[PDB]
């Protein structure tokens, strides 16, 4: 178009345009103060209104990359505050926008989002609603630079709703706080999911995302024809490719167009969309995206006929491998609405590898005839794994379960630092809380989808600051087989252990003034260190060494002279610990 | 350029016969960084002696702390042996207690 | 108070030793260690137990691996046999109000010869070796940019986060244990040695008195223990048989008042 900034403002309207630019700015420049970003958004908006009023006004044909970059580089040149982003401002477009995209920080060193008291929030909401809600967008966007922008608009609407509803409740806290906690959790999940979506596009290629989409949509829309599902997948793929590349205005605009198309072609898509399609734009798109699975069309013929028995299997596969496997995935996925997509993708992959081998054999039909018998074990391995972990989670409680995983992952990746390993164990450990409470049939798909999400977070950060070649291999070899790869890792024996050294051991009394849960993180650091001093350590050697640690912290924290005791009892703990581990 | 190591031998805490302690050999002010240091007990090289990181001072000269856990006695004689390109012969400094 | 990294590369390491290693210092305490054999930046001492964030240590590791390559490439710019030692002191000190002052100095075979110019973003010096190394580093994509970031952004952020998160480690105080001992020195003389064991911070004052009057400072030495606490002593020659008229006075931030030390 003659003016991209006019076109998007006209298609999106001012409210959403401004919200999306705020999001864009906050995601490129995560460290930038709220007030500066709002300033930049207002000026871009002033410029959009001008171009809408007169599409030939000066600079109205500049790309949105150039405009946003121009605005970001009025502050991002300050290296003291903005770091490697100053390099991006030293460049011209398009290299400049590409540099910003590479510096999106997945682990921002940013303060926890503590709530004020309910009254202070409600007062702030009444006094300046507009500013209050932009801060929400800012604070979430900047902590989650790949958060799906259109959905964040929806989250902002829900956040507004909670305040509108609760700030005059008889008990404001009781109304408001549970709403805000739900949103916080849904936002974290949503961001984590989108990050995995962007990673699959960017690091495993467009077909990786298309296969995920066909799978999920076929479960959701199982009465739609393959052709209809592909159309939807193509549009969905364009949408996410634009969002994941920081092209948020175009992303939100194409998404609205997808939503509209779906709602005008319901008879071709699903019977569950009627109420979704009566709603306003953001609710509409959110609803369509979360709508319950349509009923499956009944007495469906087997997959044997088209994917095993037919004489045209190898031919149809040879001309159009991704399409043919798309058809497989569509037919399999729509019949199994209860399966994790990761599992479905793993089965499609298995079928793909089978045809790759067998269609070059003298008798392809006989070679691949039993291909479906490969599946049942691949369905059962995770079920059993999750059953064992859930039982273990229930027997140990959350803290000891995390401890058990922390030992596991330190053994797997001793090159990681203690705080990383503690974070990874905490997040893996949440699989038990989030999934093990669900009925057995929903446990496994919950667990497998959540674990893929957490591991992907570990992977995108590890690629930036790598420490284990094994992690890199598990991160890069196969997206769908990530969890099994990390599961199969035994103790790393390339790693040279930390030697014990009484003389450099230093521990101060500052742990005594810590809370229960802050003191637990110290016990967890102690655990990580023990393992790094002997990766092959057994559970019972570690139990003993940990018992020495806890007795050492309990002795000196109750002692009259606390700092002397940690000084004095340090040499013996080290000797005791070393003995516990068999040296 | 080349600088000769300076060598100090001392214990971590005030020496007390029978009480456990650490013996320290601190070698400093030398260049280049390649240096051979041994602690000795009654003239014999001690086997598993630990050392800090080879670091350096504001004037660029190198320094290094070697140490071992020990329990002083009346009878036992400790010392530090240091070799380095600037030394024509390896240098022995004896542990003289509280000196 | 400052965060300084001490970086060393040698062209010809003794077998089994690292070609490149780094110790990191928060004031007089070593917080970080790194070498090219293990390849991991690790916390030392009390810093192993710092309330610290995920990926912090991994970022330190990644920045030092870059430095490793750069320091080894310097020897190729000099070329030939050497052997060579290249040292760097890189870091920062916290200034007036949310401000930082950098330090970026280098030495070849024991002599200061090169620095990093922060305004111009270039390594430079006067000697041809400085030119050879500076120019080799400048040619590499991103090297000067990564140095700027390391000094102007990463270093003061790291420093401030250690001040916040590890305040207790830096504000630690251990008073010295004291001994005053006389041995025979040369005929007709004894040496008195006032010794201070296991104290931190490093600032200490030892003085001698004879019957309460000033007798001198003596000749002193100073040194670290394995845990980064310190040792000090000073010695004064006195006449044989006069020893018991002397005592030693010590002053240190861990003592509530100056401590008088009598002969043992």
């Amino acid at each position: 178009h003659k003016s991209e900034v006019a076109h998007r403002f006209k298609d999106l309207g001012e409210e959403n345009f401004k919200a999306l630019v705020l999001i864009a700015f906050a995601q490129y420049l995560q460290q930038c103060p709220f007030e500066d970003h709002v300033k930049l958004v207002n000026e871009v908006t002033e410029f959009a209104k001008t171009c809408v009023a007169d599409e030939s006004a000066e600079n109205c044909d500049k790309s949105l990359h150039t405009l946003f970059g121009d605005k970001l580089c009025t502050v991002a040149t300050l290296r003291e505050t903005y770091g490697e982003m100053a390099d991006c401002c030293a460049k011209q477009e398009p290299e400049r926008n590409e540099c910003f995209l590479q510096h999106k920080d997945d682990n921002p060193n940013l303060p926890r989002l503590v709530r004020p008291e309910v009254d202070v929030m409600c007062t702030a909401f009444h006094d300046n609603e507009e500013t209050f809600l932009k801060k929400y967008l800012y604070e979430i966007a900047r902590r989650h630079p790949y958060f799906y922008a259109p959905e964040l608009l929806f989250f902002a609407k829900r956040y507004k709703a909670a305040f509108t509803e609760c700030c005059q409740a008889a008990d404001k806290a009781a109304c408001l706080l549970p709403k805000l906690d739900e949103l916080r959790d849904e936002g974290k999940a949503s961001s984590a999911k989108q990050r995995l979506k962007c990673a699959s596009l960017q690091k495993f290629g467009e077909r990786a995302f298309k296969a995920w989409a066909v799978a999920r949509l076929s479960q959701r829309f199982p009465k739609a024809e393959f052709a209809e599902v592909s159309k939807l997948v193509t549009d969905l793929t364009k949408v996410h490719t634009e969002c994941c590349h920081g092209d948020l205005l175009e992303c939100a605009d194409d998404r609205a167009d997808l939503a509209k198309y779906i709602c005008e072609n319901q008879d071709s898509i699903s019977s569950k969309l009627k109420e979704c399609c009566e709603k306003p734009l953001l609710e509409k798109s959110h609803c369509i995206a979360e709508v319950e699975n349509d009923e499956m069309p009944a007495d469906l013929p087997s997959l044997a006929a088209d994917f095993v028995e037919s004489k045209d299997v190898c031919k149809n596969y040879a001309e159009a491998k991704d399409v043919f496997l798309g058809m497989f995935l569509y037919e399999y996925a729509r019949r199994h609405p209860d399966y994790s997509v990761v599992l479905l993708l793993r089965l499609a992959k298995t079928y793909e590898t089978t045809l790759e081998k067998c269609c070059a054999a003298a008798d392809p039909h006989e070679c691949y005839a039993k291909v479906f018998d490969e599946f049942k074990p691949l369905v059962e391995e995770p079920q059993n794994l999750i059953k064992q972990n859930c039982e273990l989670f229930e027997q140990l409680g959350e803290y000891k379960f995390q401890n058990a995983l922390l030992v596991r992952y330190t053994k797997k990746v001793p090159q990681m630092s203690a705080p990383t390993l503690v974070e990874v164990s905490r997040n893996l450990g949440k699989v038990g809380s989030k999934c093990c409470k669900h009925p057995e049939a929903k446990r496994m798909p919950c667990a497998e989808d959540y674990l893929s999400v957490v591991l992907n977070q570990l992977c995108v950060l590890h690629e930036k600051t790598p420490v284990s070649d094994r992690v890199t291999k598990c991160c890069t070899e196969s997206l769908v087989n990530r969890r099994p790869c990390f599961s199969a890792l035994e103790v790393d024996e390339t790693y040279v252990p930390k030697e014990f050294n009484a003389g450099t051991f230093t521990f101060h009394a500052d742990i005594c003034t810590l809370s229960e849960k802050e003191r637990q993180i110290k016990k967890q650091t102690a655990l990580v260190e023990l393992v790094k001093h002997k990766p092959k350590a057994t559970k019972e050697q570690l139990k003993a060494a940990m018992d020495d640690f806890a007795a050492f912290v309990e002795k000196c924290c109750k002692a009259d002279d606390k700092e002397t005791c940690f000084a004095e009892e340090g040499k013996k703990l080290v000797a005791a610990s070393q003995a516990a581990l068999g040296l | 350029i080349q600088r000769t190591p300076k060598i100090q031998v001392y214990s971590r805490h005030p020496a007390e016969n029978g009480k456990s302690n650490f013996l320290n050999c601190y070698v400093s002010g030398f260049h280049p960084s390649d240096i051979e240091v041994d602690l000795l007990k009654n003239g014999e090289r001690i086997e598993k002696v630990e050392h800090s990181d080879l670091s350096f001072s504001k004037d660029w000269s190198f320094y290094l702390l070697y140490y071992t856990e020990f329990t002083p006695t009346e009878k036992d004689e400790y010392a530090c042996r240091v070799n380095h390109v600037t030394l024509s012969q390896p240098k022995i400094v004896k542990w003289d207690r509280d000196m | 108070l400052s965060l300084l990294y001490h970086l060393t590369a040698v062209s010809s390491p003794a077998p089994g030793t690292p070609a490149f290693w780094v110790s990191g210092w928060l004031g007089p305490q070593q917080y970080l260690s790194y070498n090219s054999l293990r390849g991991e930046a690790e916390p030392c001492g009390a810093w192993v137990w710092e309330n610290q964030v995920s990926w912090y240590w991994e970022k330190e590791t990644t920045d030092l691996r870059i430095k490793e390559k750069l320091f080894l490439e310097a020897f190729k710019a000099l070329g030939g046999k050497g052997p060579y030692t290249l040292q760097g002191l890189l870091g920062c000190e916290l200034g007036p109000d949310n401000t930082s002052v950098p330090t970026a100095k280098f030495a070849l075979n024991g002599e200061e010869f090169m620095n990093f110019d922060l305004k111009q973003g270039t390594w430079g010096g006067d000697w041809p070796e400085a030119l050879a190394i500076s120019q080799r580093w400048q040619q590499q994509d991103k090297a000067a940019n990564k140095e700027l970031t390391f000094l102007l952004f990463s270093c003061p952020h790291r420093l401030r986060e250690h001040l916040e998160r590890g305040r207790g480690n830096l504000e630690w105080k251990e008073p010295p244990s004291m001994r005053l001992k006389a041995r025979p020195s040369s005929p007709g003389f004894s040496v008195l040695t006032c010794s201070a064991f296991s104290f931190y911070p490093p600032e200490l004052q030892l003085r001698f008195l004879r019957n309460g009057l000033a007798a001198g400072t003596g000749q002193g030495d100073f040194g670290p223990n394995s845990d980064g606490s310190f040792h000090a002593s000073s010695s004064l020659t006195v006449k044989s048989g006069d020893e018991h008229h002397y005592c030693c006075i010590v002053q240190h931030a861990g003592l509530a008042q100056p401590l008088r030390v009598e002969l043992e």
